[PDB]
Parts: structure tokens; C-alpha cells; sequence
């Protein structure tokens, strides 16, 4: 339960950090 | 996106390599920095972080001081020696056990000299070899599991 | 005792995430 | 000491497919 | 009984080989399991479940011979510093699971070597131990790490008494070689049943052998068998089982910094992949690689 | 400052090295399983580092071995970490090496002309397992001691040179101090140098011939 | 005029033959160095040790160390050995199968190996079990207060003819 | 001493790796890469 | 359209900056690991040892160990230390020049370093010699039958003001 | 048997190596003093061999060190020889290295572009001397012990990091077991690997640039 | 007799080397087998035989067990550390002693960067450098001999 | 401990070597080899 | 005397620091030398010469004060197994060199720690020791190898007696601070000369200090000096000197095989040079290198 | 005691002879 | 312990010239 | 004396072995 929620939430968080950094750095003409 | 360089088949030095099956670093994605500098550190950090994680969550044990006069119950080597250990304890002939043990690395050494009979790399184009490999793999896992069990359940895995 | 669970979770997460970042960076597999 | 063995096997087997899925996913959103 | 262990073997219930001393008297073997957390934080109460399962519908032989149910017992050897949790620190839910278990130490200053005497097997095939983990912060002899947990679990009556005399819950062989001429069944001083058996056909000794009733015979009359043939059977339906386990005395700080380092690694991996992404576009533009 | 790089460039020929490195490419058939060899290396480097670290506190003596491991786990700063890492990475090296052999075989990468790479690999596998067997007994606990007392007699089966071999490995007629000393020299001196040599050959041949072709 | 391949190769044999000689001379001490020194056997073995490698005394063994004699004792080659009113023969406690020490069981009058169920006799002979040969015997003579042990050179006391460890 | 976590990681990864090796091989069996062979 | 050198270098800083962070995190425990653990100073030092690192007793020292007291004793940090009817201060026997142990000479009421002729006082102060500073003093309190030693925090008993080892 | 040499030739390219080796020449100005570097190496290989040999009997513990040296000298087959050779060759390595530096300097071989060879040489000299200092005290006799007890306090003179350095070298506040353990790791693990690396660089640069020119 | 190969000065790749003072393995006596295979083993065996000879005739000593409570009379390191040891004991300033000690390798490291001011190799064409070297050599031998003597005879070698 | 045999070999060889280095240099000073310099 | 060493220091004449105990009483230092073979074969008699040289023409102060010549003494600590050679194994030539030297052990089973008492210095500035080397072949405690040889050599009278009282062969300082008023020279019970000296000019003690004649004074009368000024001098013209040496208990077999290996090496070197010579001619012919 | 002298002599002889064989083989120095 | 030092110095110094002489000698007889 | 005679005789012997092997191998067309 807590293990499953934490796992999915950890991966979801960093997948959101990945996408965020992707489109975020694109917008700034860096990527 | 996705950098690629085609094989220059007009280059006889490259062709001579390929003829000896040996020119496959001349084409593809640039090794540097694409893989070496960017992807390699991902693999190094990843494996290192998994090992450290395991080390913290399941730290190494220190058993009890050695005692030459008291043989423990349960007396095994490390997992990768289970197959060899199984063979060694289950064979009445000690010499034959040593030979079977030595046959492992010596046997693996002969593989390339036995499968040079053809030039295929894909296992789907070499069903005989793939069958012998799958067989030995199954037999090794079998011997390994048997090592942790009583000698009576060894040749059957206590399943039948 | 929740920190322990999160501890193991983090192992599972770096394993999974390492796979993911190698696939992404190398474009497949 | 057996359900932990099976648990660890299933996890080391299945987590790979989760990481594979996440990789492919990130590939999709970047425009492979 | 567990208390006969500390009587005969006061120093410790565990021999240097790792053999638990019950086996010296409970000669049969049945499966025993354990359930301990993989890790526990210091100064915390956790559950340690010993399991001693057997066929409830199968009864055993009582001291006299009557077919009666069997009890369970166990010894739980914990790591140094570990001990049975004080009652005021055991939550209600756990209290209900424990029951009327009388946890007692194996000896003075041996609080980690817990022992649990006779319990009705019908209700205690699964004994719960409320145990309190120590704290390295206020004890220099205790430190974080992985330690062993030794567990012995028995069900049913033993076979040997602290004095040496054998119980009635074992098998009986023949005394010597000769023709059986006696399935007598006399008694006298004490009470209940007993059997007298003898042999001969020439020998070098003229005595007999009595067997305490309980097992049950499978020999009729007249037969010149040797010294060691089973003339009863094995009434024993119980047995003792050992197990080792491991528990990690974990430190929250260790795991915390671990989580942080893991997060730093994942971040770094992201930045690396993105950096490559940038370089891919540069390479696509200025075609030179 | 008068350009340091050009200084190092003129005598080290850095540019030539850079050209050699950036002239290599990785073909499409090279998938994630081609990392396994490198991961095996990574595991070994972790062993090299943490192992070395432990030689500063570990003591290869029957009197002091066990207690020196206790001291590393309890008293030494992060000693528990360094040792736990050496432990898990010891097992991860052998595991990854097995998976590495799976990749190589199920890709035919061992066939002409890369058969000396494969043979040197097998030798590397025997060396790695030797690392494991020698280190396993260094704590000189029940497990380690009895792991040695069993295997140390196995070679006696060999007709003529069996007893000599066994005496050489255990340093005498039976397991004891001499056994621990020889196993320690093997684990921390002999096997590191041997594995370096054969890893050197492995890597030189690979770099020479490049990766095997597509399936 | 000028030496040919036949004479060149001959000079190679002579030259690098001698060089090889130098190498072997240097290698001889080295090979012997790694071969462990003998255990100072100025007879046929001698002292018996306790658990701390000290020394055993019959003054404390026969006196107060057993109401049913049979105890482990460091024997020849360091191998643990049982010593059963002293008994004239010792029993090597090392299993014949793989080498586990065999615990004694008075209740059955047999040594019983816990590793794979192998078991022996009251004198040290396989009654059953995966173990082929039997436990090694040795001389046990109580000279001085201490115990002296020497190897069993003569034929087996159990199976008539010659033993398997000599 | 048998260790379930370790043993489980061994068997687990051995199985996914073998399986994935045959999968990767299959891919190139149906759609051969350039110089495929 | 396409990122320039300014943005590439910036992405290098961000990326390999984080990587560097990972490295430092891994290096922190390693650096500390090699730094030796503290000597369990749960106060300010304590026991004094003899030559075999056992323990000293005033019951055998004051009783029968000197008709002219002045003997070497394992002191703080393992350094040999003289213990002169007990005396309340100990004298570090390590030369101040290079670190030779200084033998005592009752005939001249001075410690005299044999290495380079350096010499001190009856209390441990340089009267002459190539040695700059003086021998280190320390507290000596006979609590229990054993001797307890702690570092000299207060000012020097010989030259008025603060010492040189603290 | 179907020619083994051609087999090894096809994949190791032995011929190319033979051509590279036989393409080198030694100019007239190269006199006998140009051997000194090689003799220094020869001395080290002798150390590597005899040192390794002694790790099979030597025990880095205050209780067992001295007696293990006694055991090597008295009981071990030719142990007296192996150790005496390690001793004399330790001193001959440093001597020959000094003469080697004399040759290099009085021949100007250290000047452009061979200055990294010279710098790596100096580092090699510091490493070699470190070998000597650490080995000197391994017997744990009066001489060795007091040689350490003197030098181990020298770094304390350094204002801020002096005491830390000294504690790191001696493994604590004073010389003892920890000191012997660290010195042994240095002598048998750290210093052999370091000297191999810097000897590798030394030799690679030399082979790259060839010998300096005539005087 | 005496095999020699002249420098091919018509080869611009060789000339470019020589221009950087770096082509002196292209000419002379064949390195192989003339030196490598035939002369090298003479040097290896020779040095090895001298070392073995010394080892047998003057074997290694084992002194007496270490004693932390008894400082020996005569307490020296090995000969190659005499100069450094002399400096270290004869200077009252300990810090200055450490710096002088460190100055040895650091000073030697700077040599090439100081004598690159010219390109001469022969010591007879660089009298200033040769003078500084001979001076330091004499001063080092001086400091070394002084180490074995009492501190009073150090700055004079007990000669005046 | 000072060792006369060792110390004598050190000083001895140091002197013959230095001397022989200057001699070898001198030879090439008077009769320069090809590319002498 | 050497026998006063074994009286006061019975265990050994050598302190843990390597200091020889004579120095505790013979406070002056003069050079002492030794001559031992670099190597010796087992079971062989060899010469060990201790040298205790001094100026023969310079005399010293006797117990009473008279100017008399001085004697020599020594202690020769040999390696274990080594001892003074039996008279029947000492050649004539050596016998003549030794003289009337009374070699005696330092104690029981200490035959390697030889000692040599008072000898006329005029004839024994060089003491010869006939010593027999042990044999590893018939003694498991003895083995071939290099061992230390410790040597203490003294000449002239000491300064301290086994009881503590100082001799007359040393310097005498002033008792305390005050004006000297006495160069008296009285006597009484015993015999020969003595001197009485005193001081004052206010103090905290009223006693004097006598000096046993022998040294000779250099103070006249009236002077308020402090506690420690030399009011005599140093008559001592002798002194004790230490030395360490080394000897190799060599084995003929070792050296023999050494000679053989050396010869093999030289032969190999010859064959190598000749082989090159052959190749040189081949290269000269078929020009291809 | 003559074997000892020959022992040291052999050291002196290999030293000298090594020099000689290097000079001969390399034709000078 | 000083005449042995001087002896060893003189020998290590002078034996080189003996080996040099023998080398040159062998060169003469072979016909350099 | 014995040392000097042995040294000169050892070198003389091997110098004679050198010359002997030289002219000896020459005569046999080996050198
Ligand atoms: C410590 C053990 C080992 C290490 C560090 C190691 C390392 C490597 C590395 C880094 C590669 C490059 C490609 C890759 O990583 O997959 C490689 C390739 C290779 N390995 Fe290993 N390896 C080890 C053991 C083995 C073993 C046990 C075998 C065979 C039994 C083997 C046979 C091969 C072969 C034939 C190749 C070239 C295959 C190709 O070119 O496709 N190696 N190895
Ligand atoms: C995505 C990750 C990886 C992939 C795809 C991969 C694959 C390969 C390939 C294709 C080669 C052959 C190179 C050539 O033929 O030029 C190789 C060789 C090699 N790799 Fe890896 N590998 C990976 C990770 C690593 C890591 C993390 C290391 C860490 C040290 C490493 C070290 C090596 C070494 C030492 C060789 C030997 C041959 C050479 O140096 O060129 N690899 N690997
Ligand atoms: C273990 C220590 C050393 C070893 C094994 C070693 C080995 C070698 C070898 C074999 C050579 C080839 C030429 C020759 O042998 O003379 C050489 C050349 C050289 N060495 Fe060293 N050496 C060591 C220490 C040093 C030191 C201490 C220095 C300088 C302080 C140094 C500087 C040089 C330089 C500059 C060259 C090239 C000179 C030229 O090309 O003429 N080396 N070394």
C-alpha cells in the first residue's frame, strides 16, 4: 500500500521533473 | 535527433574488416560523447546507487567466531558455487567430482572452437547450440537449487 | 516504520529509473 | 524464507518493464 | 519442557554447532517457522511470530497411555539488547494477539533468550512475541547492523526425562535374541497399565524387559527375533524444528541520507539524458561527427 | 597562462587521442545488454576501492580477523557502509558477469576472430570466483572457516599432485593461520594483479577488433 | 664464410639452453619456498592440545572431565580427534565424505555426521551413510601426564587389512 | 546460509535477461539490420 | 533554432554540476572512513597501563615497586609517561625535539635524552639541550586502586602561563 | 598442427608487433649508463617477486610480525634467501635509481619535450622511498619501530592539517597496531599500484619520444 | 661486425622528429635482437647474481622485538634518508625542516623548467648547471655523512 | 644502524658513475657524434 | 669491576635501550673497538679482539691518592650458541695471543655473555677471545644467519661503588652557597689523607663536607660561591666505551651453491655475447636490418 | 674458512665479469 | 666499521675498470 | 692473498673460456 503509493508517486514525480525540465529548457532556447 | 553515420562501403580498409567480421565500430551512433560521456555515467551511477541502497537496507552480517571443534548446521558456500557444490557432494567418486568441476571452465573454453563450424550469431539461426545452452542453463539452475536442499531431494528438488 | 518502507522503495525506484534513463538516452530498449 | 525469494524475483523481473515503459514514454513526449 | 532445557543446559539453549538442546530429548522433527521484520528502528516494539503447526485432528499418547491432545513450546534467541517489550508499550491490537503467554528469560541477564512454556496447541500453533528493540544511542554495547535470530519450536511430548529414563512416547525394541514367550501385562505398586516381555532359546543372561503401555504392540507370540526388532511402534506425532533468521537494527538517519542520495542520482541521470538531447540537435544542425 | 593545454598537447599528443576516441561508433544492434560487461567492471572498481579501504583496518590473523571486522562494522566511520558495499558488489559482480556471458553467447560474439577474448573471459570468471572464495573466509567466522575446511581437501582426490596442491592452498596439513595468510595474499595481492592483466587483454582485444556484428 | 640456419639454431640451443639453466637454478628455491615446512615431526607426532592449543593432562581428564568418556581433542595434523581407564586408540572426527566433524551420540553408540546423515561405529567405521571409507585411527599412549599420539602404521583394527590413510 | 533476497535477485535478473536476449535476437530475425549476419 | 556555445556551456554546468554533487556525496563517507576513530574519550582519558597493556595498581606500586619512585607507564594517547606517597602530576617521557623516550637519572636530578644530549628538570622542563619546549604534564589522581590520568587544561606549573600542547 | 602460429597471428597481429620492435635502433651515444633505468626496473621486479613471496608467511600484527620474520628466516625453505634478496635489492633499487638520475641529468635528457618523463621520475623516486620507509618497520623490531615513532610526528609541524596528516599516517594519536596495518597496506597494496601506474607513464613516454639525442 | 644504420635525412617525418629533438631511435645499432635479446639478459642476470651473492654472504638481520618503553642508542633510518634526516634533526625550526624536506622533490621537479632556458645536453656546455649540480651533490653527501655522526660534528664532519 | 659494506657500495658506485658520466660527456665534447647537440 | 656488574645487574649486562651497565658507574667515555670475522662456519674456533686503548704514559689516581697505572676489563655479548672455545681446540698461535685471561660467564647458562675482569692495561689494551661457533646441525635453537655482537670495554677506576658511596676518582662540587673558611686536612680512624671543607655566610643548615684526597684542589681561601662550583677537578683519565658489531653464522653449502650459480651466470653471459657476434656477421652479409 | 673467501670473490667476479660482457657485447664502454 | 667501508668503496670503484679492461681485451682478440 | 689469487684466476679462467669458445666456435664454422 504505502510501498505502492510511494513507488508510483516517486516515479511520477521524477517523470514530471523530466518532462518539466524538457519543455522548460526548450522554452529557454537551451534545448 | 538520433545521430547516425552510415557504413562507408567504398572504403576497402573497412570492407576488409567486415570481411573478417570486424568493422562494426566504424558506423552507427557516435560513441563519443553520445554514449561514453552522457549515457555511461547513467549506468555507473545507477548500478552504484542500487548497490549502496542494498548495502544500507540489508547490511553485511558478522556471524560467530570460528570454532574448529563444532561443525555448523547448514554449511554452504556462496550462491554462484551451488551447482559445483551440488555436484561435488552428490557424486560418490571424489576424483570424478574434481574432473566435473574442472570441466566447467575447460568446457566453456572449447565453445568457440566447437561453434566455429558456422558463422551465425543469432540463436534463432543455431537451434542446436541454443538447445544445448538452454539445457545446460536449466541443469545448472537445477543443481543450484538442489544444493540448498537435503541430499535426498537433490535429484528431484523435493517435487516428485 | 514508514521510513524503512520508503528506504526499500527508493531502491526499487533507482533500479526502475536507471533502466528508464538508459532507454531514453539511447532511444530504445 | 521463500516468499521473500519469490517477491525479489518478481520485482527484479517486473521493475525492468516499468523502467522500459517509462523510457519509451519519455521518448514519445520528446518527439522521437 | 523449555524449563527442563535451562535445568539441564543452564549456560545456553544453543550448542556450538547451532543445535538447539530440545533435540536432545524431542527426537522427532517437524517444521517450525518464524516471522520477524526485515528491519526495525531502535527503541521500537515489533511482532515476532513463531509457528509450530501440526495436525490438530491427530492426537498423541499421554503419560499413562490415553489418547490426548498436545501442547506447544518454544525458545526465541534474539540479538543482544533485544528483549520482551514492557506491557505498557504494547498496543492493544498486539495484546489481543499474544494471549496468556508467560514469557520468561533463560537465565539472569539473558533477556534476549526468551522462552515460552507449555501452551494448548489447539490455540497456540502460532505464538506472538512482543519484543522491544534496543537503542545504540544510550548503550555502547549495542550498534546498528544485521544479527541472527535463532528459533526452536516444539509440539508434543518428549522422549527423554532430565534424569535419563525414557518416556512412553517412543518406540521400543527387543532386548536380545530369542523366542518371545511373554506378552504378559502385570502391575503392582503404581497404577494403570504395563507389559512384561521376555525371550530366551539359550543365552548368556536371564532377565526380561517391561514396556510402559501407551505405544501399542504389533507382535503376537513365539518368534526368535534379534536384538533390535520393533515390538511396539512409534506413537510420537509431534517433533521439534529449528530455524535461523535475521533482523536489521536499522538507523532512520542512514535510510534518510540514502533517500536523498538516490534522489540526487536520479536528478543527475535526467540532466545527462537532456544534455545528450541538446547535443543531438547540435549534431543534426552542424553535420560534423 | 601562455596556454597550458598546448603545452600538454605538444608532448602527450592529446589531439591524436581525441581523434581516435571520436572515430569510434556504436552500431544499432548494440542494445542495453551490451552494458553488462561494463557494469561488471564498475562492480570491480567498487571492489577495488572498498577492498583497499578495508585493508587499513582488517587484520589477517586468527586472533584479530573476526574482531577487526567487528571494529570496521561498529567503530570505523562508515565502516559498515564500505564493508556492506564490498559484500553486495562482490555478489553483483559475479551476477552481472553471468548476464554478460549470456549476452556474449546469445549474440555469437565469441566466434572468430574474438575467441581469445572469450577464453580470457573464462579465465576472468575463474579469477572472480577465486576472489569470492578467498574473501568469504577472511572474517574467520563459522561460515567462512567451514567453507574453507571443506573445499581445501577436495584437491586431494587428484592421484599424484593432489596432496601437494591442497597443502599449497591451505598452507599445511590442515586449515589454520597459514591458510588465512595465503588466502589474504590471494585476495588482496595475487588476484588483483592477475585480474588486471587479463582484464587488460580482454579490453585490448575488444578495442582492437571492435564489437561483434549484428544478428 | 657465413653461418647457416643449421648453425644459428645450434648456437641458439647452446646459448638459451644455458640461460634456461640459470632460470631453473633461480626457480628451484622459489618453488620449494612456497611448499610449507614440515610440522617438525621428530618422531611421529606427539602432543595433544585442548581448545586453546595448550596441552592436555590425564590428571584433569581421567580425574574430572567425564562420567561417560568421549571428548574432542586436537590430534595429528591439527585434526580434531576423539579420546574415549584410558583408551589405546584415537578416532579422527573428520567426516570421510567432505570433512565435517562428526558429533558423538551415546544413545545410539554411533558417530553421526550432521551434514548428510552419514554415521559410523563405536570404533569409527561406516555402518551407513554417503561416506565411503571410515574414520582414521591412531596410537594413543599416555606417557607422562600428557597424551602422545602417533600415526597408525599397522593394518586396520576393524577391517583386517591395510588402512586408507597410509 | 541461504539468502532469499540475494537469491531472488539472481534468479529474477537471470530470467529477464535471458528472455530479453531472445527477444532482441528475434527482433533482428524478422527485421534484419544492415549487414544482418 | 539551435542552441549556441553559451547555452551549451550552461547545460554543461547544470549537468556535470549535479554529477559532481553525486561524486561528493559518495566521497564524503570515504574521506571520513580513513580518519581514525576517536579513542573513546568519554571524559578526558582514564586508565594507565603497564608494559603488556593490562592495568596498573597502587596496591602493588606504592607497596613494592620502588625505593626511589620514578617509573614509565602507558599514559594518555599511549605515550609513555613517568609516575614519581603518590605524586599528583605525570611527566610525558617523549622528547620534545624528535620524540625519543627520555631516561631518568636520579644521580643528577634530570631527565636526559640520549639521542642528542637534550635534558630536562625534575618536573619536566628543559634546562638545556636542542629540545625547544618541555615535557608535557598531566593530571594524576589515584581513584580506585588504579590510576586515572587526564589532560592538563590549566596553565603551566613551571612557566606560569598557558602550555604548548593545548 | 595446421599451424598454431598463423592462428595467433591472424587475431593478435604478431607480425605488426615484430615490425614495430625491429624498427627501433639504439644510437652510438647510448652508453652503458643508459642501462641504469632498466636495472632499477630489474631491481623492482625482484622486489615484486620476493615481496609477494613473503606475503605468504609474513603477518602484519604486533603480536606476530617479528616472529613471522623469524619463521621466514629459520623455518621456511629458502626463506632466508628470499628475504635477504628483498633486503639487498630494496637498497640496490634506490642506489641504481640515483645513478639513473645522474645519467639523465648529466645528459640533459630531461629537457623539452621529455619533462613529464622527468616529473614522473621524481614521483617514482618518492614512491620508491615510501616503499623503503614502510617496509623498514614491518619486522616491528627496535630499529623499525623507532624509525616510525620519530618520523610519524614530523608532519605535526604543519599549521592546520599537520595533526590530521600525522594521524592518518600512524592510524591514530600514537604508533601502534593501526600504524603497522596502514604501513602494510601501503607497502603491499597502495605503493605497488601507484608505482605501476607511474612506471607505465614513464615507459610510455620514453617509447613514444625515444631516447634523448647525443651530447 | 658492428651493425649500424645511418639516419635517413631524406625522410621529412624523421626530420620533423629531430627538429623536436625526438628521432634518435630511427638510427644506430638494431635494438632487436642485438641489445634487447642478447645484451639485456646479460644485465638482468648480472645484477640478479650480484644481489643474490650479497644476499647469501651478508644475509638480512632480525634485531630485537620492538620496545615502546626503551629508546635504542643509535636510531637511524636507511642510508638514502640520511641527508633529509640530518636536515630534520639539525634545524631548530620544525616547520622549516618539513619545508626543506618537501623542497627536495619539488625542487627537482622544477629543474627541467629552469634549464629549458637552453637546449644543451652536454654538461661541458652548461658549466653553471653542472656547478650547481656538483655543489648540491657535495652538500648531500656532506649531510648524509653528518647524519651518522654526533650533532656537534655535523656542520664540520668532525674534521675541523 | 650504519652498515659499512652497504655504505661503501653506495659511495663507491656514486663516484665511479659520476666520474664516468663526465668522461663520456667529454668524449663527445672533443669528438662530437653525428647530430652532436 | 665486571663482577660488580653481575652482582648489581644479575639478569643481564645490557639494558633494554642497548646501554651496557658499566656506564652506570664508569661515567667517562673513551673509544672501544672490536674485531670479529664477517662470517664463520659452524663448530669453528675464531678470534674476537676487543680493544681498549688509552695513553699508557698517563697515570691515574689510586684509592688512596697515589698516581698509579690503570687496568682494563670487558664484556663480550655473543649470539646464542656461541661461547668460549675449549682449550683443546685453540691452536698454539692463538694461545700465545690470549695470555692469562680468565674468561667467565655472566651467569649460569649464559655462556655467550663472556666477561673479562681486571687486566694490566699496559699489556692488555687488546684482549683476544677464543670463541667457538655453534652448529645448527645438532641444535634446533641455532640457525645460520646474521646476529649482533655487543661489546663494552673499560679502562681505569670507576666512580661509584655497588653500595652507592662515590669513589675518589671523580670531581667534587661545593655543598651549598657560602664563604669557604676551611681547607682543613684532618683524619683519624682509618689512614692516609683527607680534607675538611665548609661554608656559611648565613644559611639554613650547619654542617660541612669532606673530600677524599686524590683529585687535588684548585680553591685557595675565602670565596662566597654557590652550590655546585668545582672545588677539586676531574682526576679520571679512563672511561667506558660501547660498540655493536655483527657476525654471520654461515653455511658452507649455501656458499658452494652460490659459487656454482655465479659460474653458470658468467657462462650464460659469454654464450649470449658470442651469439650476438654470430648475428653480427649474418647481418653484415645479408644486409637486411 | 677458505670457502668464505671464495664466496666473496665470486661476488667480485660476477660484478667485474658483467661489466666485461656488456662492454664486449656492445663493443665498448 | 670504517676500513670495511673504504674497502667496499675502493672495490666497487676499481673493479669496474678491471671489467672495462677485460671487455676491451676481448674486443681486441676478436678483431674489432 | 688467497682472495687476490682466486679473483685473478677466476677471471683468467673465464677469459680463457671466452677466447676458447670464440676461436673454438669459429673453427667449427659456427661463428
Ligand atoms: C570480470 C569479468 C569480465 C569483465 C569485466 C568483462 C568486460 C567486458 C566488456 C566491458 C566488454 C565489452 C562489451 C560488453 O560489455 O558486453 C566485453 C566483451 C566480451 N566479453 Fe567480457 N567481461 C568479463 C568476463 C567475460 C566472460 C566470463 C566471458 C566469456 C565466458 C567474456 C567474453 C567476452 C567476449 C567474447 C566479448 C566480445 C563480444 C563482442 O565483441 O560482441 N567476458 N567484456
Ligand atoms: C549503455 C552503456 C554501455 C554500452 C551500450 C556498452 C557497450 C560496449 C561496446 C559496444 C563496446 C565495444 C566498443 C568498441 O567496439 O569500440 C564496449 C567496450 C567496453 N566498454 Fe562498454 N558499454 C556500456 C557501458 C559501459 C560502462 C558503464 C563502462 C565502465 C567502465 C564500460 C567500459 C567498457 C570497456 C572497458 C570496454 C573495452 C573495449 C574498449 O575499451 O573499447 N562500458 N562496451
Ligand atoms: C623506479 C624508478 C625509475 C625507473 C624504473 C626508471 C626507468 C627508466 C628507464 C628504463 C629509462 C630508459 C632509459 C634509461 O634506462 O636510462 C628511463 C629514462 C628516463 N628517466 Fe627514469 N626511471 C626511474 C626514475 C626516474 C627518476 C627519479 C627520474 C628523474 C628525477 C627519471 C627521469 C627519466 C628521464 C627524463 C628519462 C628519459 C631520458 C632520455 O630520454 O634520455 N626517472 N627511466
Amino acid at each position: 500500500m504505502l510501498a505502492i503509493v510511494a513507488y508510483i508517486g516517486f516515479l511520477a514525480l521524477f517523470t514530471g521533473i523530466a518532462a518539466g525540465l524538457l519543455f522548460g529548457l526548450r522554452s529557454a532556447k537551451i534545448l | 535527433m538520433a545521430t547516425h553515420k552510415k557504413p562507408d562501403l567504398s572504403d576497402p580498409t573497412l570492407r576488409a574488416k567486415l570481411a573478417k567480421g570486424m568493422g562494426h565500430n566504424y558506423y552507427g551512433e557516435p560513441a563519443w560523447p553520445n554514449d561514453l560521456l552522457y549515457v555511461f555515467p547513467i549506468v555507473i551511477m545507477g548500478s552504484f546507487a542500487c548497490i549502496v541502497a542494498l548495502a544500507v537496507l540489508d547490511p553485511a552480517m558478522t556471524g560467530e567466531p570460528a570454532n574448529p571443534f563444532a561443525t555448523p548446521l547448514e554449511i554452504l558456500p556462496e550462491w554462484y558455487l551451488y551447482p559445483v557444490f551440488q555436484i561435488l557432494r552428490s557424486l560418490p567418486n571424489k576424483l570424478l567430482g574434481v574432473l566435473a568441476m574442472a570441466s566447467v571452465p575447460l568446457g566453456l573454453i572449447l565453445v568457440p572452437f566447437i561453434e566455429n563450424v558456422n558463422k551465425f550469431q543469432n540463436p534463432f539461426r543455431r537451434p542446436v547450440a541454443t538447445t544445448v545452452f538452454l539445457f545446460g542453463t536449466l541443469v545448472t539452475l537445477w543443481l543450484g537449487i538442489g544444493a540448498a536442499l537435503p541430499l535426498d531431494k537433490s535429484l528431484t528438488l523435493g517435487l516428485f | 516504520m514508514a521510513i524503512l518502507t520508503l528506504g526499500w522503495v527508493s531502491l526499487l525506484v533507482v533500479f526502475t529509473w536507471s533502466i528508464a534513463m538508459v532507454v531514453w538516452g539511447r532511444n530504445g530498449l | 524464507m521463500s516468499g521473500e525469494l519469490l517477491n525479489a524475483a518478481l520485482l527484479s523481473f517486473g521493475l525492468i518493464f516499468v523502467g522500459w515503459a517509462l523510457g519509451a514514454l519519455l521518448l514519445k513526449i520528446q518527439g522521437a | 519442557y523449555p524449563f527442563w532445557a535451562q535445568q539441564t543446559y543452564p549456560e545456553t539453549p544453543r550448542e556450538p554447532t547451532g543445535r538447539i538442546v530440545c533435540a536432545n530429548c524431542h527426537l522427532a522433527a517437524k517444521p517450525t517457522e518464524v516471522e520477524v521484520p526485515q528491519s526495525v528502528l531502535p527503541d521500537t516494539v515489533f511482532k515476532a511470530v513463531v509457528k509450530i503447526p501440526y495436525d490438530t485432528s491427530v492426537q498423541q499418547v499421554g503419560a499413562d497411555g490415553s489418547k490426548v491432545g498436545l501442547n506447544v513450546g518454544a525458545v526465541l534467541m534474539l540479538p543482544e539488547g533485544f528483549k520482551i517489550a514492557p506491557e505498557d508499550r504494547i498496543p492493544e491490537e498486539l495484546k489481543e494477539e499474544i494471549g496468556d503467554v508467560y514469557f520468561q528469560p533463560y537465565g539472569e541477564d539473558k533477556d534476549n533468550i526468551v522462552i515460552v512454556g507449555p501452551l494448548p496447541g489447539e490455540q497456540y500453533q502460532e505464538i506472538v512475541f512482543p519484543v522491544l528493540s534496543p537503542n545504540p544511542a544510550n548503550d555502547k554495547n549495542i550498534h546498528f547492523g544485521k544479527y541472527s535470530v535463532h528459533v526452536g519450536g516444539n509440539r508434543g511430548r518428549g522422549q527423554v526425562y532430565p534424569t535419563g529414563e525414557k518416556s512412553n512416547n517412543n518406540l521400543y525394541s527387543a532386548a536380545a535374541t530369542g523366542t518371545i514367550s511373554k506378552i504378559a501385562k502385570q502391575e503392582g505398586e503404581d497404577g494403570s497399565v504395563k507389559y512384561l516381555v521376555d525371550i530366551k532359546t539359550e543365552s548368556g543372561e536371564v532377565v526380561s524387559d517391561t514396556i510402559p503401555a501407551g505405544p501399542e504392540l504389533i507382535v503376537s507370540e513365539g518368534q526368535a527375533v534379534t536384538a533390535g526388532d520393533a515390538l511396539t511402534n512409534n506413537p510420537n506425532v509431534g517433533g521439534f524444528g529449528q530455524l535461523d533468521a535475521e533482523i536489521v537494527l536499522q538507523d532512520a538517519n542512514r535510510v534518510g541520507w540514502l533517500i536523498a542520495f538516490v534522489a540526487l542520482v536520479m536528478l543527475a541521470q535526467v540532466m545527462l539524458v537532456l544534455k545528450k538531447k541538446q547535443v543531438e540537435k547540435v549534431q543534426a544542425a552542424e553535420m560534423n561527427f | 597562462m601562455a596556454n597550458v593545454y598546448d603545452w600538454f598537447e605538444e608532448r602527450l599528443e592529446i589531439q591524436a587521442i581525441a581523434e581516435d576516441v571520436t572515430s569510434k561508433y556504436v552500431p544499432p544492434h548494440v542494445n542495453i545488454f551490451y552494458c553488462l560487461g561494463g557494469i561488471t567492471l564498475v562492480c570491480f572498481l567498487i571492489q577495488f576501492a572498498t577492498g583497499f579501504a578495508m585493508t587499513f583496518y582488517y587484520k589477517p590473523t586468527v586472533a584479530e580477523a573476526y574482531s577487526s571486522v567487528q571494529y570496521i562494522m561498529n567503530e570505523v566511520n562508515f565502516g559498515w557502509l564500505i564493508r556492506s558495499i564490498h559484500r553486495w558488489s562482490a555478489s553483483m559482480m559475479v551476477l552481472m558477469m553471468i548476464l554478460h556471458v549470456f549476452r556474449v553467447y546469445l549474440t555469437g560474439g565469441f566466434k572468430k576472430p574474438r575467441e581469445l577474448t572469450w577464453v580470457s573471459g573464462v579465465i576472468l570468471a575463474v579469477i572472480t570466483v577465486s576472489f569470492g572464495v578467498t574473501g568469504y573466509s577472511l572474517p574467520w567466522d563459522q561460515v567462512g572457516y567451514w567453507a574453507v575446511k571443506i573445499v581445501s581437501g577436495v584437491p586431494e582426490a587428484i592421484p599424484v599432485v593432489g596432496v601437494l596442491i591442497s597443502d599449497l592452498l591451505r598452507g599445511g596439513s590442515s586449515v589454520g593461520q597459514a591458510t588465512l595468510t595465503r588466502y589474504y595474499s590471494a585476495h588482496t595481492f595475487v588476484l588483483p594483479w592477475l585480474i588486471a592483466v587479463f582484464m587488460l587483454f580482454h579490453f585490448l582485444m575488444i578495442r582492437k577488433q571492435g564489437i561483434s556484428g549484428p544478428l | 664464410d657465413v653461418p647457416d640456419m643449421g648453425r644459428r639454431q645450434f648456437m641458439n640451443l647452446l646459448t638459451f639452453g644455458t640461460v634456461t639453466g640459470v632460470a631453473l637454478g633461480a626457480l628451484y628455491p622459489v618453488v620449494n619456498y612456497f611448499i610449507p615446512p614440515a610440522a617438525g615431526g621428530a618422531g611421529g607426532g606427539t602432543t595433544a592440545k585442548d581448545e586453546l592449543g595448550n596441552d592436555v593432562s590425564v590428571s584433569k581428564f581421567l580425574e574430572s572431565h567425564n562420567v561417560g568418556d568421549r571428548t574432542l581433542v586436537q590430534g595429528l595434523k591439527g585434526d580434531p580427534t576423539y579420546i574415549v581407564a584410558i583408551t589405546d586408540y584415537g578416532i579422527n572426527a573428520v567426516c570421510t565424505h567432505l570433512g565435517c566433524v562428526v558429533p558423538w551420540n551415546a544413545a545410539e553408540n554411533k558417530f553421526k555426521c550432521p551434514c548428510h546423515g552419514s554415521q559410523y561405529d563405536a570404533t569409527g567405521k561406516v555402518v551407513r551413510g554417503p561416506a565411503p571409507k571410515s574414520l582414521a585411527l591412531s596410537h594413543a599412549k599416555t606417557e607422562n601426564d600428557k597424551i602422545v599420539l602417533t600415526s597408525w602404521t599397522e593394518t586396520d583394527f576393524r577391517t583386517g587389512e591395510e588402512p586408507w590413510w597410509s | 546460509m541461504v539468502e532469499p533476497l540475494l537469491s531472488g535477485i539472481v534468479l529474477g535478473l537471470i530470467v529477464v535477461t535471458l528472455a530479453g536476449l531472445f527477444y532482441a535476437a528475434y527482433k533482428q530475425y524478422k527485421r534484419p539490420n544492415e549487414l544482418g549476419g
